RNA sequence: CCGAGAGGUA
DNA sequence: GGGTATTCGCCGTGTACCTCTCGCAGCCC
DNA sequence: GGGCTGCGGTAGCGTGACGGCGAATACCC
């Protein structure tokens, strides 16, 4: 389900701005869990390109360029 | 209530079906300003479930798809087939309902056009490209998607 | 028609024409004068007597109800069935009344 | 912080973390004096609960207070929640070059444009004006030029409708539901203090004339002018994207 | 006959149905809820005496001494209310309390006391109410509002569907007391019955039994019937009462008296009940599987061996009757466990039960309720005895005695407030009922089950919370007591009481700030009863019922004026006629109708009355005896609206209006809007700003008169008689003999409140509105409040309205307004602003109130005194200097005047601390306060003495008359005139010594006043001195502002059109306001077109009169067309006496109508439509109510004749020029560096959520990426911007947001590490 | 009769003490050489059926029972009799 | 210029 | 020993704005 | 005057939300 779903996601900043903080932030870091951003709501948090519109270019110039 | 309000607007309502009427009116009051709060806890669940899914690519190089079929519930046919499969792009290459033809192509969108000659040689259904069966990783590929919608 | 024009003819002659189409509709509904009155609402001349054959036909269920010919919930049930019935016969009587008055 | 008087409002970050420094000094002073067994469990088990009373309140039992019965806020709850910093500060933010007003209709509009007050549109665009007062030559410095429009002489005017010209500016009214309800138009600058909207764009932001208000966006950078005239634009959005029907159905 | 007021111009009165009562005093639930509070009331019920009647006489724990108690008072007030307002501290009174401490010696119960002192202590200051039923808590003016809560007394309540998952229902009982534990009891879907208390865990019910000395078998013998098994011949036979056996299957042969009745495997029917009682059939002889399922009642034991043989609740067995009928117990009692009716519930919580004795009992109730300490026998004893059964903490009320008889059926109401083991018994008893079929649940929104508590008895409750902290201070003192060396004030402590009940009054869900606008708003505050506050329910959880309108609603509470949004139906506002019932409930008023003759005797009920009788509809037809003109008619049985016969009612509905509120009762045309628009609009009406000129409305209900008098915002008369003297200032009223006392010689001195601030910075301004030498009457007005026009109630102004659509500018909602009606000022309200500045004290030295400011010039000082504050009249705009302040370093912090406000200074008052030195305004308006002061009591003294010297003009007419000696010497001694020795020389020495006591009075006042305001005022610690400046800006009205009507339409003026291009009729007058057709079929509020006809229809009339009038006729054909404008149509109340008006009283009404006669449409026995059209040929306009309109910029008709009448609209205060914000960089906040919130903060708009995914779903990735970094948050690119910008580089260098690292300090400041990885 | 310790309220010991001298229950602080030698920890003894814990806890001056669960602790007597140094 | 309480607009 | 099945206890419950008051007393150290 | 601190008392205050879901545990093998 769409709760259960979006807190099960591989990006803990994407998990943790939607429902329980506490819940996801232990078990991200007790697993160690590292969040390659990758999404639309890790770089509206971490203030960036979105990676979809305007930005889907810049983000895959940087992707390229790794 | 089995005693109902016989007097319109024009003519007064009395005191009893003014009474009756602002059950009728409070219930809908309580229900919009209770509603929208579910309505928008809605919007918040669906947009960070969605939240990711970028159209990153030209062509997921797939044969699945979903079969629109126009549906009916029992009663006159409902909702028909040009309204849904309008700007989705076909899975594999409708056949002419006569005999094996290839009536459209496996990888046309079809817009208005297509969908008028789809009409008028009463197409059975449509095997179109959906979403949920996009093979992109990471995305959804630019043909399973369809059409823009507002362009 | 703005959907046809967004088909046929593209974006730019579309947004003229949505603008040209609003001030054409704002002039000349000011040049309509199409107030609300008290008299637009007419009345059906029918009303009464419907209204008068559903309390005969009420008083005739009541009137089993008081020797107990029928049940309780097979009168409610026939109470709301004439007063739909009358419903729709005054809204058919008023919408005649005014889309051919 | 103090507020207006001469006492200090302080937070409850600093309770919690004065508690825990009181008890661990209490705690450590007792290990020095050798106290017995039962005193010093009381008292690393008061330290126990204190540190978790900072960390995350009322996950133990009931919660402790300063004033008057309400709990006193944690870090865990300056995190979570509808108002932390993900769903009030990060996600959602408050923004310069902003502004906020009733709205009207004037149906003389095109519809790539919204009337905009003059009294707002010299504040919204005061480093424009700045800008271009210095550009021209009637300012000096920017304390000339802050003077000026402070004062709001006969030639800033000119400056403003020359600021203005080809600049969109982004309307929103205030429950935005979907994406028409952020739209981008050209400003046609009005003698008032109201927003004056175009009539067929109020079906899409569900904007009747019966108190609303709205808020207006100045895209500062030149990428976001370019987006708000090529994505944004009003004359782009004319059909819903939830469909294929048109938006800007005549009401 | 009619005041004289009343004849001023009395409004056309349509109304068939004659009313019986008039409306009640529409404050009276607070007025009589404060006066029940502070009331020296004898028998002790209710008020302050129950307080001190329950708290004294205080004795110590056998400490031998006992304070008692012997009467209370409350000494004036310090400071009178308008001074009071002005500067700042509680509106209240000493309490002043006798107390009396008589003080033992050893072994006296009975032996007189050693000393006695008594003396009348000071304790608290209670607040006192003001005449209007408002407070003055700290400078503002509150209101605390009725609340609606649970009433006290048992509740049944169901929860049928929801728990379990498989649709079986449960039964909870709670036993709600006013004060004190509370007690439910609950089954479960085990059907065991369950206690708790006070919502704790679950206890099996039947303890609470076992807890009040109930052994098993005395439980069963309540709880159960017994069935007697008689050891006989053979297989111990069956005493058989046939009223066992209804419903059940026969499982054996049912034979006696030689006789088979009933065989096996058919159901024992009832006429088979009546065939064993009528063969007379008690004794059968029953197989041995019929016992071996049923259950024992009490105990038994083996007599020889002396054991036991079975506990009592034992199921028994072939074994177990082979161990009982062996011993000697010939009597067997069964439990009767019907699975019909009669259920095993009790028997299975015995078998449920841990516990055995009382001693266990009271053991697991004392280790349920205070866990972990170690339970005892006093401890857990004094426990249980004290939950329930002691006076002081838990104490059902006379409501919960009542409201529990009541729903157990007995008979009685009054009783002891603790309860007792038979009532937990019957509530136990009557679940039981419940759960078996007889008997039904309560629902709780029945306002039979719902009480209203109000001011006296929360003011009451709050007083007895800080009287028992008293007492159990005085019980401290008492016993460290040494005497005697103590008199009754180093115990008792004013603190507790005063901190409590200021408490209460000043920070309190329910006590709050007054929406002051508008006397209807006033007055609808003030009759309000919210379900919210402390013991009641939230906003934000429930619900769906508790917010929704229940058939006992009907006269008690309005259905209609409900606010709009979080809480509807939680805010209900009280009912026009509705009364509070003894105990709180809502009493609305029927009329007694024994026989065919509906009675004018009126009589009140509450709704657990209402459902008994049959109560009658308002209007229903009865001509000219009380008979019911039909056979048959609609009302009401137990809340269900039906038609029942003509001879059966007991009840008749009192007046038709009584179902709706004061707020939406003003609309006229109510019955024919919609329920939502008629709640719009009462709640818009509510929010009226007082217009500069008040206008009248010209389609009334009648209800206006009533709302503007009773609301106290105009000045109305207290004694009648004559004027003698009108200013803007005062009025001054000689008052006629009859009314006037004999002693106190006496005229009356109104003083009007001039321009002054309201709460919602709104103008309540009184203005006068009689002449001078003009009669007034008791009762009557005199001075028109803010909103008021000669005693009725004008909110907004009557505009001519024309409905079409013009050119787009009325498009959705908005309103198209003339230029006519912004050169009038008809709408250009008066604001007015209190700004402060304070002269506080900080380190390296106080802030000085100077004139000399640094880095300011000659246009500062141009409008500043010689002290720095400015001058009282100035024209001030934005950015101007007020108060002169500077702080040493020396930097700027004067006063300024905020962005974008105008304004006149209307009043500067300035206050100092006692010991602050005073700045030279300071004793400028100091020395004006008080030569004013001086000035008003020397004019009270002269006028007063005026009226005396007149009364001793009247009384020297007679006895020794000298006439030409009386004006000899001056009018000091008209005593020592000739006079006899009789009553006149009396009333000389009362007149006498009436002047003497003016002297005195005089000159004790004046001093006093002089040191009342010479004295330094209590300030907060820290401030000096404080400097109130009252800006009034005048809002004109202007593009943006918010109008409407009374009926829900809502406008925000659009466009404000020349007077040419309005669209005029071919009379030539142009229309004022346009509105919109649109909204009428979709918005089905259809009554403000009838108020738009009937409008215009008085307009009609108006012009006729003026036509009549200014082409001046003889007052012949004046007084017959008005004679003819009063009759007018169908049976009505009003007719008028119109050839008695003297034939100048004509003219003076018909001068009050040449702008239109005034027409009331009540609410709901209104103005038919006929009458409208009559009334419109009685004026010369067309019949359809429309005219032929041309166009002002074309000249040409407007095809289909439009709408133009006269609409009675409104201007709502939410004006466009305290809306309008803008920001391009302000202030910053600390700990996110992002702009502040806010409009009096200089602040930005919160780009929200839902806009950042708007902004995703385009592909705005570089406006969002300035949305959120340069504009808002991150430093360095803020700045980095700003010189861009100014450079002329639109270009942003982002970086990262600032509260994001204030997101990683916080998580960092755990035990987490969040990091930021490789570039 | 066991005993039992008591928290005090900050600053409250001596009124804790005074109100616990009038009750008939035993107080115990050690005073360091006057300001006592723990903090606001006072080992009070009395016996729960003559005079009940509530009552304890519900005297001027005392904060709360030293618990560590359900019920009060029980200090040993070999810990009172090494708190007479 | 942070929190709480009350009220209101859409 | 582990399989149902009940109970406990944590999650969550719309957006934007406007106005107002009120924000430590006790205090024995 | 002051540090600090969670109530003020020789107890009991609490009491009008509702659902979902997952772990903890109870009852019955
Ligand atoms: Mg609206
Ligand atoms: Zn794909």
């Amino acid at each position: 389900g769409i709760t259960k779903a979006s807190l099960a996601t591989e990006s803990f900043i994407s998990a943790a701005s939607f429902q329980e903080t506490t819940r996801v932030l232990t078990e991200a870091a007790v697993a160690g869990k590292r969040d390659e951003l990758r999404g639309l709501k890790e770089n509206v948090i971490v203030g960036r390109l979105i990676p979809a519109g305007t930005g889907y270019a810049y983000h895959q110039d940087r992707m390229r360029r790794r | 209530i089995e005693t109902p309000i016989t007097a319109n607007f024009r003519e007064g309502l009395n005191v009893l079906q003014y009474f009756i009427s602002t059950h009728g009116a409070r219930k809908g009051l309580a229900d919009t300003a209770l509603k929208t709060a579910n309505s928008g806890y809605l919007t918040r669940r669906l947009v960070d479930v969605a939240q990711d899914l970028v159209v990153t690519e030209d062509d997921c190089g797939t044969h699945e798809g979903i079969m629109m079929t126009p549906v009916i519930e029992g009663g006159d046919v409902k909702e028909p087939l040009r309204d849904r499969v309008l700007g989705r792009v076909t899975a594999e290459d409708v056949l002419k309902p006569g005999t094996a033809d290839i009536l459209v192509p496996r990888n046309t969108l079809l817009h208005e056009q297509w969908c008028d000659l789809l009409e008028e040689n009463s197409v059975d259904a449509v095997k179109v490209r959906s979403v949920v069966s996009c093979d992109t990783d990471f995305g959804v590929c630019a043909h399973c998607y369809g059409r823009d919608l507002a362009r | 028609m703005l959907n046809t024009c967004y088909r046929i003819l593209g974006l730019k002659p579309t947004v003229i024409f949505a603008d040209q189409i609003m001030y054409t509709g704002f002039a000349y509904a000011a040049r309509s004068g199409a107030s609300v009155g008290i008299d637009d609402m007419v009345i059906p001349e029918k009303k009464h007597e419907i209204i008068s054959e559903a309390e005969a036909e009420v008083a005739e269920i009541q009137e089993q109800f008081q020797s107990g010919l029928v049940t309780a919930g097979e009168r409610y049930n026939k109470v709301i069935d004439i007063w739909a019935a009358a419903n729709d016969r005054v809204s058919k009587a008023m919408m005649d009344n005014l889309q051919t008055e | 912080v103090p507020l207006d008087g001469g006492r200090f409002a302080t937070s409850d970050l600093n309770d919690l973390y004065r508690r825990v420094i009181n008890r661990n000094n209490r705690l450590k002073r007792l290990l020095d004096l050798a106290a017995p067994d039962i005193i010093v469990r009381n008292e690393k088990r008061m330290l126990q609960e204190a540190v978790d009373a900072l960390l995350d309140n009322g996950r133990r039992g009931r919660a402790i207070t300063g004033s008057n019965k309400r709990p006193l806020k944690s870090l865990a709850d300056m995190i979570k929640g509808k108002q932390g910093r993900f769903r009030q500060n990060l996600l959602g933010k408050r923004v310069d070059y902003s502004g906020r007003s009733v709205i009207t209709v004037g149906p003389y509009l095109r519809l790539h444009q919204c009337g905009l007050p003059k009294k707002m549109a010299l504040e919204l665009f005061k480093p424009f004006i700045y800008g271009k007062l210095e550009l021209r030559g009637l300012a000096t410095t920017i304390k000339a030029a802050k003077k000026m429009v402070e004062r709001e002489e006969a030639v800033v005017w000119d400056i403003l409708d020359e600021v203005i010209r080809e600049h969109p500016v982004l309307l929103n009214r205030a429950p935005t539901l979907h994406r028409l309800g952020i739209q981008a138009f050209e400003p046609v600058l009005i003698e008032g203090k109201a927003i004056q909207l175009h009539p067929l764009v109020c079906a899409a932001y569900n904007a009747d004339f019966d108190g609303d208000q709205m808020a207006v966006h100045v895209p500062l950078t030149l990428e976001a002018q370019l987006e708000a005239r090529a994505l944004m634009m009003s004359t782009n959005n004319i059909l819903s994207p939830a469909n294929g029907e048109p938006i800007i159905v005549p009401s | 006959v009619y005041s004289y007021t009343e004849k001023k111009r009395i409004r056309k009165d349509f109304g068939k149905r004659p009313q019986v009562l008039d409306v009640p005093y529409l404050l009276s639930i607070q007025l009589d809820s404060f006066q029940k509070f502070i009331e020296q009331d004898p028998e002790g019920q209710y008020g302050l005496e129950a307080a001190f009647r329950s708290v004294f006489p205080i004795q110590s724990y056998s400490g031998n001494s006992e304070l008692q108690y012997v009467s209370y008072r409350l000494g004036e007030p310090v400071f009178d209310v308008q001074e009071c307002q002005i500067r700042g501290v509680t509106y209240s009174a000493p309490l002043r309390v006798k107390l009396r401490l008589v003080i033992y010696e050893r072994e006296a119960p009975e032996g007189t006391v050693k000393d006695i002192k008594e003396q009348e202590v000071y304790m608290g200051e209670i607040p006192l109410m003001t005449d209007n039923g408002t407070f003055v808590i700290n400078g503002t003016e509150r209101v605390i509002v009725s609340q609606l809560h649970r009433s006290p007394g048992v509740f049944f309540d169901s929860d049928k569907g929801k728990t379990h998952s498989s649709g079986k229902v449960l039964y909870n009982a709670r036993i709600i007391p006013y004060r004190g534990s509370w007690l439910d009891f609950e089954f479960d879907p085990k059907d065991n019955l369950f206690v708790r208390i006070d919502r704790r865990r679950k206890l099996p019910a039947t303890i609470i039994l076992r807890a009040l000395n109930y052994t098993t078998e005395q439980i069963l013998d309540l709880f159960f019937e017994k069935v007697i098994f008689e050891i006989r011949d053979n297989k111990l036979q069956m005493e058989l009462v046939p009223e066992r056996l209804r419903g059940e299957t026969a499982s054996f042969d049912i034979e006696a008296n030689g006789k088979v009745y009933v065989e096996k495997g058919r159901r024992i029917t009832a006429r088979h009940i009546r065939q064993l009682e009528k063969d007379d059939v008690k004794l059968i002889e029953v197989p041995v599987e019929y016992i071996a399922g049923k259950v024992v009642a009490k105990d038994y034991i083996d007599e020889s061996t002396g054991e036991l043989i079975c506990a009592a609740n034992m199921e028994l067995s072939l074994d177990l009757l082979a161990k009982l009928s062996q011993s000697g117990h010939k009597r067997i009692e069964t439990l009767f466990t019907n699975d019909l009716d009669h259920g095993p519930y009790i028997s299975e919580t015995l078998r449920v039960d841990p516990t055995n004795d009382r001693l266990s009992a009271l053991v697991e109730i004392y280790r349920m309720m205070r866990p972990g300490e170690p339970p005892t026998r006093e401890a857990a004893e004094s426990l249980f005895e004290n939950l329930f059964f002691s006076e002081d903490r838990y104490d059902l009320s006379a409501v919960g005695r009542m409201k529990f008889n009541r729903s157990l059926l007995r008979e009685e109401i009054e009783g002891s407030g603790i309860l007792s083991k038979d009532d937990i018994i019957d509530v136990m008893k009557k679940l039981i009922d419940i759960r078996n079929g007889k008997g039904e649940v309560d629902d709780i929104d029945h306002l039979g089950n719902r009480r209203i508590r109000s001011v006296g008895e929360m003011a009451e409750n709050q007083f007895r919370v800080g009287l028992v902290r008293v007492e159990r201070a005085v019980k401290e003192r008492l016993s460290l007591g040494d005497l005697d060396t103590l008199m009754p004030q180093d115990m008792i402590n004013a603190k507790p009481i005063s901190a409590a009940v200021k408490e209460f009054f000043g920070s309190s869900q329910l006590s709050q700030f007054m929406d002051q606008n508008n006397p209807l708003s006033e007055i609808t505050h003030k009759r309000r009863i919210s379900a919210l506050g402390p013991g009641g329910l939230t906003r934000e959880r429930a619900g769906f019922e508790v917010r929704d309108v229940h058939p006992t609603h009907y006269g008690r509470v309005c259905p209609i004026e409900t606010p709009e949004g979080p809480n509807i139906g939680l805010i209900n506002s009280l009912s026009v006629y509705a009364q509070t019932n003894e105990y709180g409930f809502l009493e609305t008023p029927y009329r007694k109708v024994t026989d065919g003759v509906v009675t004018d005797e009126i009589h009140y009920l509450s709704a657990i009355e209402e459902g008994n009788y049959v109560i009658a509809q308002a209007n229903s037809n009865l001509d000219e005896e009380g008979h019911f003109v039909e056979d048959l008619v609609t009302c009401r049985s137990k809340g269900e609206s039906s038609l029942f016969s003509r001879d059966q009612v007991d009840y008749m509905d009192v007046s038709t209006q009584q179902v709706v509120s004061v707020g939406a009762s003003l609309i006229p045309f109510l019955e024919h809007d919609d329920a939502n628009r008629a709640l719009m609009g009462a709640n818009m009406q509510r929010q009226a700003v007082p217009t500069l000129r008040a206008d009248k409305p010209l389609v009334g209900t009648g209800m206006e008169r009533a709302v503007a008098v009773d609301s106290g915002v105009t000045a109305v008369a207290k004694r009648g008689g004559v004027v003698q003297y009108v200013d803007a200032s005062r009025i001054v009223i000689k008052v006629n003999e009859d009314e006037m006392y004999p002693g106190e010689a006496g005229i009356d001195i109104y003083n009007l409140t001039k321009y002054t601030r309201s709460n919602q910075n709104t103008c309540i301004n009184q203005m006068p509105c009689v002449s001078l030498g003009e009669p007034v009457e008791r009762g009557d007005v005199l001075a028109d409040g803010p909103s008021t026009d000669l005693g009725e109630l004008a909110l907004g102004q009557n505009m001519r309205v024309a409905f079409m659509p013009w050119n787009g500018y009325n498009f959705e909602d908005s309103i198209l307004v003339s230029e006519r009606v912004v050169q009038e000022d008809r709408f250009t309200t008066i604001h007015i602003q209190e700004l402060a500045c304070v002269s506080r004290d900080t380190k390296l030295g106080p802030e000085e109130i100077t004139a000399d400011i640094p880095n300011v010039g000659e246009a500062a000082l141009s409008k500043l005194d010689e002290s720095g504050i400015v001058y009282i009249g100035a024209e001030v705009t934005g950015g101007d200097i007020l108060v002169g302040k500077v702080t040493p370093k020396v930097k700027d912090s004067s006063l300024r005047v905020p962005n974008g406000v105008s304004g006149t200074v209307i009043d500067v008052q300035v206050f100092t601390r006692d010991g602050v030195e005073k700045d030279k305004r300071a004793l400028e308006i100091e020395e004006m306060q008080l030569k004013q002061a001086k000035k008003d009591l020397s004019e009270e003294l002269q006028i007063l003495e005026a009226g005396l010297f007149s009364r001793i003009r009247a009384v020297l007419v007679a006895g020794g008359v000298e006439a030409e000696k009386l004006d000899k010497l001056p009018r000091d001694r008209w005593l020592e005139l000739g006079l006899t020795d009789e009553e006149k020389q009396n009333q000389l020495e009362q007149l006498a010594e009436q002047y003497d006591e003016l002297k005195h009075e005089f000159e004790k006042k004046l001093e006093a006043k002089r040191r009342k305001i010479t004295q330094g005022d209590d300030l907060a610690p820290g401030v000096l001195k404080i400097v109130k400046v009252y800006l009034a800006v005048k809002r004109r009205i202007q593009p943006g502002d918010k109008m409407a009507g009374r009926h829900g339409n809502k406008g925000v003026i659009s466009k404000i059109n020349p007077i040419e291009d309005m669209p005029y009729d071919e009379n030539g007058t142009p229309v004022d306001i346009v509105l919109n057709p649109l909204g009428v079929p979709s918005r089905m509020n259809i009554g403000q077109i009838l108020e738009t006809h009937l409008g215009m229809a008085a307009k009609g009339i108006g012009d006729k009169i003026n036509a009549m009038l200014k082409q001046q006729q003889e007052v012949a054909k004046l007084r017959e067309f008005i004679q003819r404008a009063y009759d007018l149509g169908a049976d009505v109340r009003q007719k008028v006496d119109l050839s008695t008006f003297s034939d100048e009283e004509v003219m003076r009404l018909a001068e009050n109508l040449r702008k239109g006669m005034p027409i009331a449409t009540p609410v709901f026995d209104g103005a038919k439509e006929a009458e409208i059209k009559e009334l419109l040929k009685l004026g010369d306009l067309p019949t359809s109510g429309q005219i032929r309109l041309y166009d002002g910029r074309t000249g040409e008709q407007f095809e289909r004749p439009v709408t133009v009448g006269y609409m009675y609209m409104l201007k709502l205060n939410h004006l466009v020029d305290d809306k309008m914000h803008a920001r391009s960089t302000g202030s910053y906040s600390l700990v996110t560096q992002q702009p502040l919130g806010g409009k009096a903060q200089f602040g930005g708009q919160r780009f929200g959520e839902m806009e950042v995914w708007a902004l995703e779903a385009y592909g705005a990735a570089y406006t969002l990426q300035e949305m959120l970094t340069v504009k808002s948050d991150d430093v360095n690119g803020r700045t980095k911007m700003y010189k861009n910008i100014v450079d002329g580089n639109h270009q942003m260098e982002p970086g990262m947001p600032e509260s994001f690292n204030v997101l990683l300090k916080e998580i960092r400041s755990l035990g987490i590490n969040i990091e930021l990885e490789d570039e | 009769q066991s005993w039992y310790l008591l928290y005090c309220k900050r600053g409250q010991l001596q009124r804790a003490q005074e109100h616990l001298e009038r009750q008939a229950v035993n107080c115990l602080a050690p005073m360091i050489t006057s300001e006592p030698l723990f903090p606001n920890y006072l080992f009070v003894e009395f016996d729960p059926e003559v005079i009940h814990t509530t009552t304890i806890n519900a005297t001027r001056g005392v904060s709360h029972f030293v618990r560590f669960g359900a019920s009060p602790a029980i200090v040993p007597s070999a810990v009172i009799h090494q708190l007479s140094v």
